DNA sequence: TGAAAGTACTTGAGCTTAGACA
RNA sequence: AAAGACCAGGC
DNA sequence: CTCAAGTACTTACGCCTGGTCATT
């Protein structure tokens, strides 16, 4: 669907957060560039967690509606519950 | 074991003294695998030839000679399930049968005699597989175990006097489950035989010791009557797993 | 000596056992209380019990005072032998020692008979434990296999794999079951006077305002009529909410489950901001009203500006909005909570944040969660539940509900009474007799077939006094009548227990058999109740018999067949399929009548209700003086055939709640609702078995994974 | 109430109506035997089944050592102090916990209910 | 008709039907084309008493028994209009006659209800009973036919089951008796009971003869039929009993006189008749009131209304 | 190994079964041969089929081994040589002064009205066997052999034991009627007096009986194979110890 | 007795008027709440051989939206309805131009009667109601929630809102007692309003098929 | 359910009748009433019967021809 | 030695009825 | 050393 | 052309440890 008329909770679900963090950490562990500045951090999990806290993860979530349509939500657009 | 029927698995009243109440496996085999009590003995089997000959020699009536009008008052006689005839004086017949079993003249102690008074049937079983345990015989309110028997049993070494001679003296008696039906037992003589506020006076047998109801594994439990029955069962199961 | 009068609905043995068990239970309870009252504060059993770490009060009772009565299959120890428990006891000994009551405690040690009875009780417990196995595992597997694909989609609608709508919102409110807690409405079940005293915000006093509200705000509240009008509008809206609650919650149950604890959060706001209740507050009540109105808009379960969306949102948040307006009332804020402006703003922000956190996350697999949350208590439910009016409970009842059993083991039906029948016991007995199926054999002392060639001969001597008068009026005396007589004796106790009279019996006989039967009976003055029945033949020729022996069915054996039909199929009173009806005054609030008095309070009325063994709902509801609204039955299929499918949804919900909450355990309403909906949503009653899970139009791979495998794939 | 057997082939008799004399007859169906009926009743069915258990109680029951016995209730015939008592000892006995007493001592065999 | 036609066609025998809510147009064919061998076999109930009695009628079978000997012979006469030996067969069963009679009864009933008692009322019954006996009797079929017509009894040979085997047909008749002696059960019991008691009713049910009250009936609503089989004689006898009870109470209570007792008894009898529905219940209530009056007299107080 | 005691009469009642009360007796002959042949004697619930039981306790029905379906008890009694009803009743009812027992036996006597000869009763039983005999005498012989040998073998097997068989069958019916009247409680299946234990002795005996029978069968097979030549025979090569061992 | 039959007739008539009112047909208030005494006085007490012969108990009502369609209720006097009764009833329907009618059957119907009922779908629709089924108003039961029949416009709005196809909705069988109460045919949608202990009010839509 | 009650085949030609098919273990018996009876319905005969079913008829039968 | 509950198949009953008005 | 059967046992 | 009255037919059961055994 378009950027307007999006119907979905703006809060990011726990499942979306979990999969986004896992995928990002896998990417960072594959030497993907890191958006946020790290300070002596070698474990991709916590680096991805701090990216998520910094709204810098370069992933948009493809939310499939039951009718077959979909909505695109950037990670920064979604507000983290935690 | 997969069957969800719970009735066969339950502990029946008939298991007293013959099968251990506590010792049983836990799982799909609960209540279906039973361990034997300390005093329980399985009937080995015997030919009912002498019993039939004695009964014929003891009057009674063979089935071909009954008048069907005279069978209602008489009491039917069963030997190993076979209907061999009727008898008109159950008292003396049962008394003589018990006396013979006590003296082991014609009927071995393994054979059992049952008198169903209300239904007028007398059943004698000599077949194998019957479960039975020894019990002391009580005449009036006194045991037949006297001081001389115990004195001789203390002397059991180099006396050639053993349990078999005690059985042959008519003091102890082997009673199966369906003969236990017609018997009246007491816990201990020094408690239930002496006169008190009248509860019963027709005690015909007395238990050797009530702790004989337990099996092998359950007999190792110290103070098992102070325990919850599930804990006694758990210990009876775990005792087989104890190392030594 | 037969002085024991049997209680109604119970036999002599049943009431004797009930009285003995009552005495033994009273003794055990008294001994346990006596033992516990003697425990010193240093006693470690008492320490464990009061701490709740392990053990119970009955554990201490069995340790010290009395082990208690031992039961097998819910009854005292049975007579395994010929009317005796053990060979050591006399026959027909029903005393506490013979039937299993254990006088000794574990510390004292059990007697050998008591030891064996305790062994039997422990064997029963062990059998139950080893059975708490395959069948409850089967319940778990069947439930989830029915629910494994049910999911909350991204529009928050709960749908299965086919995208069919199971629930529009999860749990009917769209909230996750983790963050919700128990709360009290505080607007349900106060008196009208107390409701106004607590929620009106009376500004006329002008002195209490100066004490609760700041001096500056008092003049603003008093002077401005807009403030007063808006506050009165708020109170009117709260009264409407109170009426809505009283419609929603009969029985006056104020304990409700809601996302955020408003009272605890108000208290947190008090502590955080150092709120002093002794001082007047600076919080303007109109600011409270506006804050509540604005906050209610940001709590969104249904997203949309459509009127349908507006109504769906209002319904989804209705209960929580009512509670929010109740707790955040202006008078409550000014009187109890004393919150300040910053505290109130923080409270609104916290409410919004907590409610937003409580919203169910799309993608949550609520089907499997509900199935596992419903089957988990089944591993704690009594398999062989025993606990008259016997009702199947626990795992067997759960199997009956889940499998949609055509024939329940204990199908019952509760009856409520409208008029004076509810209050007066005589009319209650009248309704009970009109509902309980009574055949002739239930009221006949004995039946005899006599041969009476002449009716005035009267081979029975006692009848000659009264048969002659019926046999003297024109005709009906001799000729064209069967010489074979069917004489029936009626039991007076049964005759008057049902308030039945001979004329109604004769009317039923005439209706069943027509005028071709001659029915003669005594009067109520006679000490013994008799009824004479003959056969009437109109054949006046009676020559050569015309060889009627082809199927003549001679009058003797014909009368025998007629007597059998009378005794088995006369259905004198009540309706068939109703074996017996129990009548009692319920002391439990759920079965009592609750009304709203003139003061608006909830009063629970004590009225007679009827419970039946066997069920026929359509005719029971049609009977007079039977409440057509509140009369329900526990069996589910008949409600489907009678009251529809939504009634089945509600009734199945209630039955599942009863079978789960009977032990005292609690399960969130969302899982019960999800299961009941997934069963009653295709339009018919979908049982949770291979017959109904595979009847859905799902994928063959879905069906093959569950109990059918090869056959489903073969068909596909 | 009871049945009567044939006198010729020793079979079972059945009730038969006499059309001429209007008298109840029992005629065997396997032969031509016929006998007059005295009781004039055919079928008796006691639904309450209140048959006195004293007839079904056997005197030798007093020999039972497992049965309780009391000194309080004497016999009515011989006045013997000793008596053995027991309950209905039967199923389908409606609701009855009453006691049945049998007098001990030989040749008495008396049964009474209180 | 449809069931036998379908079963016979499935069994091979080219069957068909005459009536079935169809129409002359929708059967003219079935019928005509039956003469010209286009349709070999056609079934009907009573719709074949006409329609060109042809020549080559090979057989006439009765799946169910006819309505009478006259009816059976008039069906069977639609055959044998040649030298063709046409063995006409009748299928019989106890269940069938049972049904036929039950409806012949229902017909006779309705007829009498909307008419009076005629010779035909019993004529139909005894004709059907003659048919039953003929299918149940033992002997030559031609002899029974002649006996029913009163003609000379023919000692026929090779013309009926009786003359073929002197013990096989007897064995079949004996086995008929041995075939059956004496929520699904309710209808079975009702049918068995009504069928058995129809045997008790027998022939010529009739017997209504409701005699009107003669001249001076002291009965309110005397000419009433609300209670069946409550002829006026029974009613004024019950009133006689009521007046006797009232006179006994008058003697035992010493009230005014019996002149008002006449109207009092008429009122009591009318009230009892109104409260009652059937003769037996009416008598029960009448003597119940009499017993109540006697009890009141025994106690001593006057029997107030 | 646990098992029901053989040769004992038991009465049980199933809830939903066609039989209201079922009496059975698992009978074995002195342990000598055959495992067990069980005979059932039962009463049929409550209901008829248009010409039968419509009253107090109904017809008693016997279930013989190797008979395809039920057979009425009185017919079985007549097949034992007791044609007159009074003899059958005397074997069944021991005291004629009891009318309740007599009325309970009443419906069963009605069914056996038609059959009044021992030979026709045997034909009735013979026609209900595993395979109906082609001729009447074969059926009669088969039914007589079944009753004599394979029905209640513990009572007797040889010839004139038919009177003892009749007495024991009457006892079974009497126990069934006593249970129906409630004068005796139904036997409980868990009563250990009704249970026998097969120890090493009986178990190995059951094994060895069949194994030695198979050894004899193999000896016979080897003999018949080796005697068709007619030369001679030697046993030592005809016995395989491998089968038993 | 006869008084019991009079009570049955009064209860059945009252339930029929409530049913007609719930279907949108014009029913006067006094017709809804008719006392037993008022009914007995109006229709003449005893039905057995009395004034109310179960004919003249017929109810003629018209819809609130338009009076043309009307609606008409039948009380056959026959214990079972055959072809002739339904045919004469249909003849009356055609003469009176009415299209919708009910049948209140005593015990049951012949299967030719049911075949004739299902014969004419478009011309005249006839719904068979048992005598026992109408002795109570199932909609007044506490278990039965409030059912509302939605028009095609409301169904279209509902489907467009949730982007739902018809087959994706929960279903309710046409043989459901509540569905029969409102005389609903296959394809319609019912709006169910029931209270809840978590939300307070919940609305469910069930497709009729 | 609808097609089981039609014992005759009209529409189209082939006005001959239809036998009942019974299964005894793995054997199918084309039980003719009266037209040879109890002919062993060989799987070859059933294959020949099914091979001539048109695609439209089998699609109507519920099984997609492709 | 007991022992379980729902569902997919077959089969086999079982029913008043004929004329002359559109 | 694969695949079965049986037995015993733990939670 | 039913439908209630029967007969076959099908179900299942949490994980883990080990031992033996006959056949392949
Ligand atoms: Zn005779
Ligand atoms: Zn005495
Ligand atoms: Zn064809």
């Amino acid at each position: 669907q378009a950027n307007q008329k999006r119907i979905t909770t703006p809060y990011m679900t726990k499942y979306e957060r979990a999969r986004v963090l896992g995928t990002r950490a896998l990417q960072i562990a594959m030497c993907a560039p890191v958006m946020v500045e790290l300070e002596g951090e070698t474990d991709p999990l916590l680096i991805a967690m701090k990216e998520l806290k910094a709204r810098k993860i370069p992933i948009i979530i493809r939310r499939y509606l039951p009718d077959g349509s979909y909505e695109d939500w950037g990670v920064d657009e979604l507000i983290i519950t935690d | 074991r997969d069957g969800k029927l719970a009735k066969p698995r339950q502990l029946h009243n008939t298991l007293w003294g013959m099968v251990c109440p506590a010792e049983t496996p836990e799982g799909h085999a609960v209540g279906l695998v039973k361990n034997l009590a300390l005093m329980a003995y399985i009937s080995v089997g015997s030919q009912p030839s002498p019993i039939l000959e004695f009964l014929e020699e003891w009057s009674m009536e063979n089935l071909e000679e009954i008048s069907p009008a005279a069978i209602a008052d008489a009491t039917k006689i069963f030997v190993n399930g076979c209907w061999v005839g009727i008898h008109k004086d159950p008292e003396q017949l049962m008394n003589t049968l018990r006396k013979l079993r006590r003296q082991m003249d014609i009927i071995v102690s393994e054979v059992s005699m049952i008198r169903d008074i209300r239904e007028r049937e007398i059943r004698i079983y000599t077949d194998a597989g019957r479960i039975c345990r020894p019990l002391l015989i009580v005449e009036k309110q006194k045991l037949l175990l006297k001081k001389r028997h115990i004195d001789q049993l203390k002397e059991r070494e180099y006396n050639n006097y053993s349990w078999q001679d005690l059985v042959a003296s008519g003091v102890v008696e082997y009673i199966d489950t369906l003969e236990e039906e017609t018997v009246m037992l007491a816990m201990t003589p020094d408690d239930l035989q002496e006169k008190e506020v009248a509860y019963c006076s027709t005690y015909t047998h007395c238990e050797i010791h009530p702790s004989m109801i337990l099996g092998v594994c359950a007999s190792i439990i110290p103070f098992p009557d102070h325990n919850q029955s599930p804990r006694n069962t758990y210990q009876s199961a775990m005792g087989k797993q104890a190392m030594g | 000596n037969n002085e024991l009068e049997p209680t109604p609905g119970n036999t002599l043995r049943q009431t004797f056992e009930n009285q003995v068990n009552r005495i033994l239970n009273d003794a055990r309870d008294k001994t346990g209380s006596s033992a516990q009252k003697s425990l010193s504060e240093y006693n470690n059993f008492k320490s464990m019990v009061v701490s709740g770490a392990k053990g119970s009060k009955i554990n201490i009772s069995q340790v010290i005072a009395v082990v208690g009565q031992q039961n097998v299959e819910g009854k005292r120890i049975p007579f395994g032998f010929k009317h005796r428990t053990l060979p050591h006891f006399i026959k027909d000994d029903y005393g506490p020692e013979s039937r299993g009551f254990v006088e000794n405690s574990y510390l004292a040690g059990l007697t050998p008979t008591e030891f064996f009875f305790h062994a039997m009780g422990g064997r029963e417990g062990l059998i139950d434990t080893a059975v708490k196995t395959a069948e409850t595992g089967y319940i778990q597997r069947r439930l989830i296999k029915s629910m494994e694909s049910v999911m909350v989609k991204y529009d928050a609608t709960v749908r299965n794999s086919i995208n069919q709508v199971v629930q529009l919102r999860y749990g009917e409110d769209g909230l996750a079951g983790e963050s919700v807690e128990f709360q009290n409405l505080a607007t349900l079940k106060p008196s009208n006077k107390a409701f106004e005293k607590k929620f009106r915000f009376d500004y006329t006093n002008e002195r209490a305002l100066r004490r609760t509200l700041q001096e500056d705000l008092v003049k603003d509240v008093l002077s401005n009529a807009h403030i007063q009008n808006e506050l009165e509008r708020e109170f009117e809206r709260m009264r409407e909410d109170r009426e809505v609650l009283r419609v929603i919650f009969p029985t006056g149950d104020s304990k409700v489950v809601l996302p955020c604890n408003l009272l605890r959060m108000i208290w947190n706001a008090q502590k955080i901001f150092h709120i002093n209740p002794r001082l007047p507050s600076d919080l303007h009540p109109i600011k409270v009203v506006e804050g509540v109105k604005e906050l209610s808009k940001k709590l969104v379960i249904v997203n949309g500006d459509d009127p349908l969306s507006r109504q769906a949102q209002e319904n989804a948040t209705l209960l929580f909005n009512i509670h929010l307006r109740s707790t955040l009332c202006s008078r409550r804020m000014a009187e109890e909570f004393r919150l300040s402006g910053e505290a109130f703003d923080w409270l609104l922000g916290e409410i919004e944040s907590k409610f937003n956190q409580a919203i169910a996350h799309p993608g949550e697999m609520v089907g499997a969660l509900a199935a596992q949350s419903l089957g988990e208590p089944a591993t704690q439910m009594t398999l062989n539940t025993f606990h008259a009016k016997n009702v199947t409970l626990g795992v067997p009842r759960l199997k009956e509900l889940i499998n949609i059993s055509k024939k329940p083991k204990t199908p019952s039906l509760t009856v409520f009474l409208l008029g004076q029948s509810a209050r007066d016991a005589e009319r209650a007995k009248d309704i009970l007799c009109r509902l309980e199926h009574t055949t002739l054999r239930k009221v006949t002392a004995n039946t005899a077939i006599y041969y009476d060639p002449n009716p005035q001969s009267t081979v029975v001597a006692e009848d000659q006094e009264w048969v002659n008068v019926y046999y003297e009026m024109p005709d009906f005396d001799v000729a064209r009548i069967s010489p074979w007589l069917l004489r029936v004796e009626l039991d007076r106790k049964h005759m008057t227990d049902r308030k039945l009279t001979m004329e109604q019996i004769a009317e039923k006989i005439n209706a069943g058999f027509g005028d071709d039967l001659n029915c003669i009976f005594n009067d109520d003055n006679a000490e013994k109740l008799v009824l004479r029945i003959r056969i009437m033949n109109s054949d006046e020729n009676k020559m050569q018999e015309e060889e009627e022996v082809v199927d003549k069915m001679d009058d003797d054996v014909f009368l025998r067949c007629i007597e059998s039909n009378m005794l088995t199929d006369m259905t004198l009173q009540g309706i068939e399929q109703i074996s017996k009806v129990y009548m009692h005054l319920p002391q439990t609030d759920n079965k009592k009548k609750i009304i709203i008095t003139e003061d608006g309070e909830f009063k629970a009325l004590q009225e007679w209700i009827l419970e039946t063994d066997g069920v026929s709902l359509m005719r029971v509801l049609s009977e007079k003086d039977v409440d057509p609204v509140r009369t329900t039955s526990n069996d589910i299929v008949e409600i489907f055939t009678v009251l529809g499918i939504e009634a089945v949804r509600k009734a199945l919900e209630r039955e599942l709640y009863h079978v789960i909450s009977f032990d005292g355990s609690y399960v969130n309403y969302r899982h019960l609702a999800l299961l009941c909906d997934t069963m009653t949503c295709r339009g018919h009653l979908m049982a949770i078995t291979r017959h109904g899970v595979n009847r859905q139009d799902t994928g063959p791979l879905m069906k093959c994974s569950f109990e059918e495998t090869v056959d489903v794939l073969m068909e596909a | 109430v009871g049945i009567r057997f044939c006198q010729e082939c020793n079979n079972m008799l059945y009730p038969k109506e006499d059309k001429e004399n209007r008298i109840l007859l029992y005629a065997c169906r396997n032969c031509d035997y016929q006998q007059e009926a005295d009781n004039s009743c055919i079928y008796v069915n006691k639904i309450t089944h209140e048959v006195d258990e004293l007839t079904q109680i056997i005197a030798d029951v007093s020999q039972d050592p497992t049965l309780p016995r009391t000194e309080d209730h004497p016999c009515q015939k011989c006045g013997h102090k000793e008596a053995v008592f027991f309950q209905s000892h039967s199923a389908r006995a409606e609701d009855a916990m009453r006691l049945y007493y049998v007098c001990t001592a030989p040749h008495c065999g008396h049964r009474w209910t209180e | 008709c449809e069931q036998l036609a379908i079963e016979l066609s499935c069994r091979g025998v080219n069957a068909k039907a005459y009536h079935a809510g169809l129409k002359a147009s929708e059967r003219t064919l079935v019928q005509n084309d039956w003469m010209e061998e286009k349709v070999p076999v056609i079934v009907a109930t009573i719709s074949f008493g006409m329609g060109v009695d042809k020549a080559n009628v090979r057989f006439v079978a009765h799946w169910n028994i006819a309505k009478s000997m006259a009816g059976y012979y008039q069906e069977s006469g639609r055959a044998g209009r040649d030298g063709k030996p046409s063995w006409c067969r009748l299928y019989y069963s106890r269940n069938d006659r049972d049904q036929v009679s039950f409806l012949i009864r229902k017909e006779v009933a309705k007829l009498q209800e909307k008419r009076g008692n005629k010779a035909s009322d019993k004529a139909t019954i005894m004709a059907f009973d003659a048919l039953v006996t003929f299918c149940e009797e033992l002997g030559c079929r031609h002899a029974a036919i002649a006996k029913y017509f009163g003609d000379a009894l023919p000692a026929c040979a090779k013309g009926c089951d009786h003359c073929q085997n002197p013990t096989a047909v007897r064995r079949r008749l004996e086995a008929l008796e041995r075939s059956s002696s004496w929520e699904a059960h309710k209808r079975e019991w009702n049918l068995f009971y009504q069928k058995q008691m129809q045997l008790r009713k027998g022939k010529d049910p009739k017997i209504e003869e409701f005699v009107p009250p003669d001249e001076n009936c002291p009965l309110k609503e005397a000419s009433s039929r609300r209670i069946p089989r409550l002829t006026v004689k029974a009613r004024e006898h019950c009133l006689r009993l009521l007046e006797e009870a009232l006179s006994s109470n008058r003697q035992s209570t010493r009230t005014a006189d019996e002149a008002d007792l006449r109207a009092k008894a008429v009122e009591l009898e009318h009230e009892t008749f109104r409260n009652a529905k059937v003769a037996n219940l009416y008598k029960a209530s009448v003597l119940k009131k009499v017993a109540d009056i006697h009890r009141a007299s025994k106690d001593g107080q006057p029997y107030d209304m | 190994q646990e098992k029901m005691a053989t040769n004992t009469v038991y009465v049980f009642a199933k809830k939903d079964s066609k039989y209201a009360y079922t009496g059975e007796c698992r009978s074995c002959l002195e342990n000598s041969s055959r495992p067990t042949s069980t005979i059932w004697v039962s009463m049929l619930a409550r209901g008829g089929q248009g010409a039968k039981k419509s009253a107090i306790g109904q017809r008693i029905v016997a279930t013989l081994p190797y008979i395809k379906q039920e057979v009425p008890i009185i017919i079985v009694f007549r097949a034992l040589g007791f044609v007159s009803d009074r003899d059958i009743l005397e074997h069944i009812i021991y005291d004629f002064e009891d009318p309740e027992m007599m009325e309970m036996v009443k419906p069963s006597l009605d069914e056996a009205f038609v059959i009044q000869e021992q030979n026709v009763a045997l034909n009735f039983i013979g026609s209900r066997g595993a395979k109906p005999g082609v001729t009447k005498e074969k059926r009669i012989k088969y039914a007589k052999e079944v009753l004599q040998k394979e029905m209640l073998p513990h009572v007797g097997v040889s010839d004139f034991c038919e009177t003892k068989k009749a007495y024991f069958l009457g006892y079974m019916v009497h126990r069934l009627l006593l249970a129906a009247l409630g004068r005796r409680e139904l036997d409980d299946r868990d009563h250990y007096g009704n249970k026998r234990l097969d120890l090493a002795g009986p178990l190995l005996a059951f094994l060895f009986r069949g194994m030695f029978k198979n050894l004899l069968k193999e000896v016979r097979i080897y003999a018949q194979k080796f005697i068709d030549r007619g030369k001679d025979f030697n046993l030592e090569l005809a016995i395989k110890t491998r089968i038993i061992s | 007795d006869d008084e019991e039959e009079t009570y049955r007739l009064w209860k059945i008539r009252k339930t029929i008027m409530q049913l007609c009112h719930d279907r949108g047909y014009l029913v006067t208030q006094d017709e809804l709440d008719q006392t037993l005494e008022e009914f007995k006085a109006q229709f003449g007490d005893k039905p057995s051989e009395g004034r109310p012969r179960r004919t003249d108990l017929t109810v003629l009502v018209a819809h609130n939206d338009d009076p043309t369609d009307q609606m008409f209720v039948f009380f056959p006097e026959e214990p079972k309805v055959g072809i002739k009764t339904i045919k004469v009833y249909c003849q009356r329907m055609q003469e009176e131009n009415i299209t919708r009618a009910l049948i209140v059957v005593q015990q049951g119907m012949t299967p030719s009667a049911k075949q004739s009922l299902v014969d004419m779908a478009p011309k005249y629709i006839l719904e068979q109601f048992l005598q026992q089924e109408l002795l109570i108003n199932i909609t007044e039961h506490e278990l039965v929630p409030e059912h509302v029949v939605m028009t095609k416009e409301e169904v279209t709005e509902l489907l467009a809102r949730y982007k739902l196809r018809e087959n994706q909705l929960p279903r309710i069988q046409a043989g459901d007692p509540v569905a029969r109460y409102f005389g609903i045919k296959r394809g319609q949608v019912v709006k169910i309003i029931r209270p809840s202990e978590t939300a307070g009010r919940y609305i469910t839509y069930r497709l009729v098929q | 359910d609808l097609c089981k009650g039609k014992n005759i085949c009209e529409h189209g030609g082939c006005g001959r009748y239809q036998p009942r098919i019974r299964r005894s273990g793995l054997e199918l018996y084309a039980e003719w009433k009266h037209v040879e009876k109890k002919i062993l319905l060989s799987p070859e005969r059933v294959h020949e019967i099914f091979k001539r079913i048109s695609d439209e008829e089998c699609f109507v039968l519920g099984m997609e021809p492709r």
